[PDB]
């Protein structure tokens, strides 16, 4: 902001780029230190009416793991894990660097 | 043909047909001195022959990748080669046998 | 979505060669280098005159501790030991009592800052305001016996930055 | 303060040289600015 | 029974020949142990501290737990030849610093609470 | 129950749960027990003799291919007398799934090292040997790895105390670093916060 | 033989004649919430934290006071026993104090704990709240009424096991105050037990206010030696 | 040793300057965290987390928080996930510059340092506006995000990231074609795609080999698949193709952070369930119940059902994962850390077969180690 | 393989413990009692070891509660009183155990308040 026209050529011409453009001391276009107050809403649990915490709880419908297989207690098709992945697209955006 | 697998020190594999011919059968001759009424040996036969059948019914690189949902031939092959090396570990350890003991009464209870 | 990072093929044609063997011979990337360099020797530097400047903070700054009062001068606390309790390094000790009229405050409160890792959970859990972290950062000492806070240390602390406290909390009670 | 210098630059306090009992010619430090002031100083707010 | 497994010895005879084996490479290493760190104890102080600290687990009478010691030296004995232990590691097994404690009952009494 | 509870996905729970079932198939002389978690995690509860199998079989079968080892670590049970349980976290990439795999040990009997089968594993047992004084058997080179040189028990035992039995400082008549019997200036204070109410029914235990 | 056979959740236990609802629920280590209700005392039935639903009954019944019958279902954790268990805990908070900062019940309140484990998480109440004055009696026992919640303990065990009939309820309504109607100092050789069966701060202990915190304190469990019961 | 970024102690077998041997020894920044966490509830170990890596705080913060609410099942709120994604790609951010410009400076270029941390000062001027402390925020919980934004942050971040593109263009130019950089990166560290696998390896560790595994992309988490970018692979395996990965996920990272700025909704930022998430100043200061759960909240902390569970996240040095387990009370019973550093430090051997000591030096510098999360 | 060890337990050699606090140590095994002020029984379910009570005297600076005692704040929890006695004798501590004192069942009756001629009759309600 402050240099010399000729000084800003110079470093445009050894950047190669339009500094000046894009600086990287911020001046004057960022954020006042004094905001106006704020509001801050409030959640979906805050009605008056028809919420019984019961029907909200989700620390409670936690359950012990469900038992497959206890040891203690056709063809049957192989299984996997998983589906397999499909395989990943080649960034229409920009593939190669 | 294909240059460049993409995957650092897994060469592209000329002739990859043959090859994965070669080690399903191996896999098969393998699981053959498997008992009968094993699991493994039914799974693996199961999904071995299914792959050795796509590997014959197709006679493209592309295509047969595309269908064996195996991501890139040469991994489909280093997969064989896995599981025939698992397949005689396994025929060496025998884990088709009756559970060999049994935990305490509480060793899995949780909580405490 | 992937991209490649370097699965680029150079050009084979005689200008292109040409090029290559001109940057190989003529070091054309780092005169570039050399460039950039000195293009930011032209540039104004981004150093502040420390102590005359300082760095811009927030009214959510979490520096030293301060004990406040209410408007009458009454201490705000009441020795609920939320703080302690809450306090992850157990830097805050408490012990309390009835005062001469009853009222139900503390005897000793210490916080060690050696311990303190000023994370700021204690003024969250007081439910008067009682204790606060200031926007002080500046009390660097000489011995560490100097770092083990008092009750006298914390209200002396709350009584000098009052003012600017006040107005810290008055600029984010809101988002509380 | 000048608004014209970047943030950071745009603030400024030149110290007394004379504070509670010290000379204070050479021998300054942030700890020496009042609160009202140290609020302003670091930007916690834009009014002094 | 008790139906135990083992981690090297089946019985206690295989236990004392792997403890005689970790004390004969303890002993052989001390001279050099003495010279590498500099230490101002003597060779004899160095042999006597390592017999004190073999005869400290005399008593045991597990094969396993036995194991687990001359594990446990065979440990110390590398960690001391390779040097990645400090003069200060070496010299924590003599307790220069430490005031001794008595074992009587009155003086016990005098100094305080604890047994 | 919609904005606030963590939704369910039923087809994943599913797919574990068949995927559980063809372990547990494939190798009944390992395995004790198949759990699938509310949400969505599988775990394989198996013998100490089936770790080096076990593994083997979920790196290198066709249908499992569970070529990462995520984790590994042990926990300390005082009550069951089989003290420390061993946790292999397993991660699939080419079926984008994770399998988790428990087996058990007291103080005297040795596992099996796997660093054949995960050399990810080198460290990892070395860290359980170190933290909680589980012997790995065959393991290529097996020492402490996070404790100071010299240090005596195993930190993260249950029963270890929490500031240790050592400290440490320097001496100027010897002139050098010494450790002493730890004294505390201020002792660590002790809370007991556990609330004498239940908080959850579907945890409850018979009443023996 | 005289034993009947009952359900809890579903499972079975055999009670003897006369047990309550609250009482067989705690036969397959299921413990009801309760206010009023002492093991040690007489069954009062005021509080009404105990309400639980009977497997075909339209009616949520009182298990602290409600006999079993033979083949009852109680079902401790339905929809209806949580939702009346809401309730009841808003009634009771509705004209509770702020005063858990400044309470020594703080840590060790059974209102508390049982409102964080069966209540609900938040306050419709929009009105004022109600605070009636202080007791004086005596030197042992600090009383703050306004946290009382009126479950009657303290007068059931003055009455029954300290043998003082000094205590009782004046007025009524909203209005029904705890006390003794007139400056009288509560003072037997029992006394102090009132603090520790009073749920709330409403009755605590004199020499001990505002020193500690229930959490920090280390228990030593030993005997008494100022006479010859131990 | 400058070189050894922090506590290592590296002993090394060398043949001249060849190195023959490498053992690293670690521990000396093992602080016993693991224990001190099973004596906290589970809002007080939260903290433990910032400290472990000290370059990517928020994101430990949120594995922490997303383990937590996996044992706790419950949702957090949709602004607080936004705001997660954000904050964590801007530790992203924090952390490759602090990687590149730390590797840099270890091979001997020692200015990209100076003209990137001025940039890391802005992004611990938004860390320290949104929580207090430039550092270590302690932000992100277990049932959200601790307070709201402030009424001008998000245009201070907008302001920010339409500069920082240029930077990286600067960076690049210093080192991308530079063929003495070239010379110090190229070819050395190469590692297979297979020994990567095996060795435990994550993150661009990974991808530097050709393997194609993101875990924002296979396994997303928070609302990391309403978002768009690419995903850098390599094609060597060698330190060159990791730096150009990590530039690559700087440019990703300034994507995603334009996505999440153009897309913040409102609503809360904690779950509103006050038997978990403490309520507002204002409620418990005028409601009971608010005050009896600020009260249990802040004293004993909220219960968490019995279980254990493995979360793991894409942090900026690979993925990192919480093992944890809870016996049903406010205290977790056991915690056990995965950092991606443990595995590379533990491969550093393998790595350095057939290299010198500037080599050596390259390679500790591409793993990207901090032994916070290493040692714990 | 197996070999047949015919001897009793003990660890104390690998534990790491220093013997002044394996000999002079006497551990509680104990279920805790109830706190008075509270009636939830959550707290009553499980098996306690805990360590025997030493000195804790005060920090000349600052008046702070100082211990040397390394064991003061070791609680151990165990689902039986076998599995502590058990624990403790492998760790060659010296205990004493407590049997579990459980309230005994109580015949409640609310109708007893109104007695015809008792004196369960109650004065007031
Ligand atoms: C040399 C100037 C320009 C900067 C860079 C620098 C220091 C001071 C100290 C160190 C340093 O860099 C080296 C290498 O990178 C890390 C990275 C670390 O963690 C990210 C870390 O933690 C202890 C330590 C270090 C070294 C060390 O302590 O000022
Ligand atoms: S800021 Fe945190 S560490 Fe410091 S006293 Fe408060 S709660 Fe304790
Ligand atoms: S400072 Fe606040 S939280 Fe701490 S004891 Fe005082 S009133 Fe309670
Ligand atoms: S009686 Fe209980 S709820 Fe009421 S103020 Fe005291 S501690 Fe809080
Ligand atoms: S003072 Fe306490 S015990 Fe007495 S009626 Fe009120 S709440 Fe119940
Ligand atoms: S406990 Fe039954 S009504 Fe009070
Ligand atoms: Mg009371």
């Amino acid at each position: 902001a402050s240099a010399t026209r000729v000084i800003q050529l110079l470093r445009n011409w050894a950047s190669g780029r339009d500094l000046q453009a894009k600086l990287q001391l911020r001046y004057q276009e960022i954020s006042k230190r004094t905001q106006p107050p704020p509001k801050l809403p409030v959640g979906p649990s805050h009605k008056l009416s028809n919420n019984y915490y019961c029907t909200r709880d989700g620390r409670r419908e936690a359950m012990p793991p469900s038992i497959v297989m206890s040891s203690q207690k056709t063809e049957k098709k192989a299984v996997t894990p998983a589906p397999p992945i499909k395989r990943w697209e080649l960034s229409k955006d920009q593939p190669y660097l | 043909l294909k240059k460049t697998t993409g995957l650092v020190g897994l060469a592209v594999c000329e002739t990859p047909h043959e090859r994965l011919k070669i080690l399903y059968t191996k896999i098969l001759d393998v699981l053959g001195q498997i008992p009968k009424n094993a699991a493994y040996r039914k799974y693996t036969e199961q999904i071995t022959n299914e792959k050795l059948g796509m590997v014959k019914a197709e006679p493209d690189v592309k295509k047969l990748e595309e269908q064996l949902q195996g991501g890139q031939i040469e991994e489909v092959i280093l997969q064989a080669e896995n599981e025939l090396s698992l397949a005689r570990k396994m025929l060496r350890w025998k884990p088709w046998e009756p559970l060999v003991e049994e935990p305490p009464a509480n060793q899995w209870k949780w909580p405490i | 979505t992937y991209k490649f990072v370097n699965m680029r093929e150079p050009s084979m044609d005689m200008k292109s060669v040409t090029d290559r063997a001109a940057q190989t011979l003529l070091w054309t990337e780092l005169v570039r280098g050399l460039g950039m360099t000195l293009s930011y020797l032209f540039r104004e530097p981004a150093t502040i005159n420390y102590p005359f400047e300082k760095g811009p903070l927030s009214p959510r700054f979490r520096g030293e501790h301060a004990l406040r009062r209410y408007p009458s001068g009454e201490e705000r606390c009441i020795a609920c030991k939320l703080c302690e309790a809450v306090c992850p390094a157990q830097a805050i000790t408490i012990e309390a009592e009835p005062r001469a009229d009853g009222s139900r405050r503390t005897t000793r409160y210490d916080i060690d800052m050696t311990k303190c890792i000023y994370c700021g959970f204690c003024q969250e859990a007081c439910p008067v305001d009682a204790i606060v972290e200031g926007p002080n950062f500046e009390f660097s000492t000489e011995t560490h016996e100097e770092l083990l806070y008092n009750k006298e240390k914390l209200l002396n602390n709350g009584d000098k930055w009052e003012a600017e406290i006040a107005a810290n909390i008055q600029a984010d009670y809101l988002y509380r | 303060e000048d608004n014209k210098q970047f943030f950071g630059r745009h603030r400024w306090v030149i110290y007394t040289t004379e504070m509670n009992g010290r000379d204070t010619f050479w021998d300054v430090d942030g700890s020496m600015v009042p609160p009202e002031w140290h609020r302003w100083l670091h930007c916690m707010t834009d009014d002094p | 029974g008790t139906s135990v497994k083992p981690i090297f010895s089946r019985d206690m005879n295989e236990a004392k020949r792997r403890v005689r084996e970790l004390y004969r490479a303890w002993y052989r290493e001390v001279p050099n142990t003495v010279h590498l760190f500099q230490l101002d104890i003597s060779v004899k102080q160095g042999r006597d501290k390592v017999r004190e600290m073999f005869m400290k687990n005399a008593h045991v009478t597990d094969p396993r737990v036995v194991d687990l010691l001359v594990i446990k030296g065979k440990m110390e004995l590398e960690e001391t030849i390779n040097v990645w232990k400090q003069r200060t590691h070496i010299m924590r097994f003599f307790h220069e610093t430490e005031a001794p404690r008595p074992t009587d009952f009155l003086s016990k009494f005098y100094v305080g609470h604890d047994p | 129950t919609r904005p606030t509870i963590r939704p369910r996905n039923d087809v994943v729970h599913k797919q574990l749960s068949a995927f559980g079932q063809y372990v547990a198939e494939i190798l009944p002389k390992y395995v004790q027990q198949v759990q699938v978690s509310c949400f969505n995690e599988l775990e394989i509860f198996i013998h100490p003799d089936g770790v080096i199998p076990v593994l083997t079989f979920l790196r290198d079968h066709t249908n499992a291919q569970f070529k990462s080892l995520a984790d590994l670590t042990a926990v300390d049970v005082p009550t069951r007398q089989n003290r420390f349980e061993i946790v292999y976290n397993l991660l699939s990439l080419r079926f984008n799934s994770r399998i988790r795999v428990k087996t058990y040990t007291d103080e005297l009997t040795p596992i099996e090292s796997s660093v054949t089968v995960y050399k990810a594993a080198n460290w990892y047992e070395r860290e359980i040997w170190d933290m909680f004084g589980v012997f790995f058997a065959n393991h290529p080179d097996l020492r402490r790895i996070l404790t100071d040189y010299g240090f005596e028990g195993h930190p993260f035992r249950k029963d270890f105390p929490l500031s240790g039995y050592v400290e440490l400082r320097y001496d100027d008549e010897v002139k050098r670093v010494v450790a002493e019997p730890v004294e505390l200036a201020q002792e660590f204070r002790k809370f007991d916060l556990n609330s004498p109410w239940e908080a959850f029914p579907a945890y409850r235990q018979p009443p023996e | 033989s005289n034993l009947i056979e009952v359900f809890v959740d579903g499972q079975s236990v055999m009670v003897e004649p006369g047990t309550t609802v609250l009482q067989a629920c705690e036969k397959v280590g299921m413990q009801i919430p309760r206010f009023c209700y002492h093991e040690r005392l007489s069954v009062a039935g005021n509080c009404r934290m105990c309400l639980v639903e009977i497997e075909k009954a339209p009616k949520v019944v009182a298990a602290c006071a409600m006999p079993v019958m033979k083949g009852w279902n109680i079902l401790t954790n339905s929809e209806k026993s949580k939702k009346a268990r809401e309730g009841v805990m808003e009634f009771l908070l509705a004209n509770h104090p702020l005063d858990c900062p400044i309470c020594d019940q703080g840590g060790e309140c059974d209102l508390q704990d049982q409102s964080m484990m069966f209540g609900s998480d938040r306050s419709r109440f929009l009105e004022g709240k109600r605070a009636v004055e202080d007791k004086n009696i005596g030197p042992l026992v600090k009383t703050i009424m306004t946290r009382c919640i009126q479950c009657t303990r303290c007068i059931r065990f003055a009455s029954e096991i300290a043998g003082v009939d000094d205590l009782g309820t004046t007025g009524r309504g909203n209005d029904m105050q705890v006390g003794t109607y007139i400056e009288k100092m509560f003072m037997s050789e029992l006394s102090g037990n009132i603090i520790d069966i009073c749920p709330v701060g409403a009755l605590t202990s004199k020499p001990y206010a505002f020193t500690a915190r229930p959490w920090e304190t280390r228990k030593t469990e030993s005997i008494d030696v100022m006479d010859a019961v131990g | 040793h400058p070189a050894a970024h922090g506590v290592l102690r590296l002993v090394m077998e060398l043949s001249g300057e060849m190195v023959r041997k490498c053992d690293p020894h670690i521990g000396l920044l093992h602080r016993g965290t693991e224990k001190l966490i099973e004596y906290k509830t589970y809002l007080q170990a939260l903290p433990y987390f910032d400290r472990l890596d000290y370059v990517s705080m928020m994101c430990n913060e949120q594995a922490y928080s997303l383990a937590v609410e996996k044992l706790l099942n419950i949702q957090p709120p949709p602004r607080a996930q936004w705001i997660r994604v954000l904050f964590g790609e801007i530790t992203r951010l924090l952390n490759h510059i602090m990687a590149v410009t730390t590797h840099a400076l270890d091979i001997g270029a020692m200015t990209p340092f100076f003209w990137m941390f001025e940039e890391r000062e802005k992004m611990f001027e938004f860390y320290e506006r949104v929580s207090g402390a430039r550092m270590h925020a302690a932000y992100i919980r277990p049932g959200g995000v601790h307070q709201d934004l402030p009424l001008g942050l998000l245009d201070d971040i907008y302001e920010f990231s339409k500069n920082f593109s240029f930077r990286i263009d600067e960076l690049e130019e210093m080192l991308t074609n530079n063929r003495i950089w070239r010379n110090r990166t190229v070819d050395i560290g190469v590692v297979t795609a297979e020994d990567a696998l095996n060795y435990g390896f994550s993150g661009v560790m990974l991808r530097g080999s050709g393997i194609q595994w993101d875990l924002r992309k296979t396994q997303p988490y928070d609302v990391y698949d309403q978002v768009e970018f690419d995903v850098p692979i390599g094609s060597r395996g060698d330190c060159y193709d990791r730096y150009l990965c990590r530039v690559e996920e700087m440019r990703q990272s300034l994507r995603i952070i334009s996505q999440c700025l153009n897309k913040m909704p409102p609503g809360e930022i904690k779950v509103d369930d006050a038997k978990v998430s403490p309520p507002k100043r204002a409620e418990m200061k005028t409601s009971m119940e608010s005050l009896i759960h600020h009260f249990k909240l802040y004293t004993e902390g909220y219960q968490v059902p019995p279980g254990a569970t493995y979360t793991a996240i894409e942090a900026p040095k690979g993925e990192f994962g919480v093992y944890l387990v809870s016996d049903g009370s406010s205290r977790p019973y056991r915690c056990k850390i995965k950092a991606p550093g443990f595995a590379h430090l533990a491969g550093l051997d393998k790595m350095s077969k057939g290299h010198m000591l500037a080599d050596v030096v390259a390679i500790i510098g591409t793993q990207d180690i901090v032994f916070g999360e290493v040692d714990r | 393989q197996l070999i047949a060890v015919d001897e009793k337990l003990d660890i104390t050699t690998l534990t790491g413990v220093p013997e002044e606090h394996i000999k002079t140590r006497k551990v509680r095994i104990f279920v805790p009692a109830r706190n008075n002020m509270q009636s939830g029984v959550n707290n009553t379910k499980k098996w306690k070891m805990e360590f025997d009570t030493r000195e804790r005297w005060e920090n000349p600076l600052m008046g702070w509660s100082s211990t040397a005692d390394p064991l003061s704040n070791l609680v151990l929890t165990f689902s039986t009183k076998e599995d502590a006695v058990a624990f403790a004798e492998k760790n060659g501590w010296s205990f004493d155990v407590e049997e579990r004192k459980v309230p005994k069942p109580k015949s409640k009756s609310y109708g007893a308040n109104f007695s015809w001629n008792k004196r369960t009759r109650v004065s007031t309600k």
